[PDB]
């Protein structure tokens, strides 16, 4: 699932599930 | 960003790393 | 959408809902 | 944390604005 195209709330989704208990940081406009 | 990385071009577990706590 | 219990992926949701272009970060261990 | 404000209890606007950039 990571290695496409991942825009908006699929991209959150991918961070979601790779990251998992250390959570992450969603930055577009950085 | 990750939008340049991830959604304007191709993804990669690599890249989305960068973005975990 | 936002005054229930929100876990895991819902909560994600919620944040990337409501924090729109300005992001978001999401910590579970903190 | 985010946990306990918006899963374990019930969540709000005002603290989920908390966590925006």
């Amino acid at each position: 699932f990571v290695n496409q195209h991942l825009c908006g709330s699929h991209l959150v989704e991918a961070l979601y599930l790779v990251c998992g208990e250390r959570g992450f940081f969603y930055t577009p406009k950085t | 960003g990750i939008v340049e990385q991830c959604c304007t071009s191709i993804c990669s577990l690599y890249q989305l790393e960068n973005y975990c706590n």
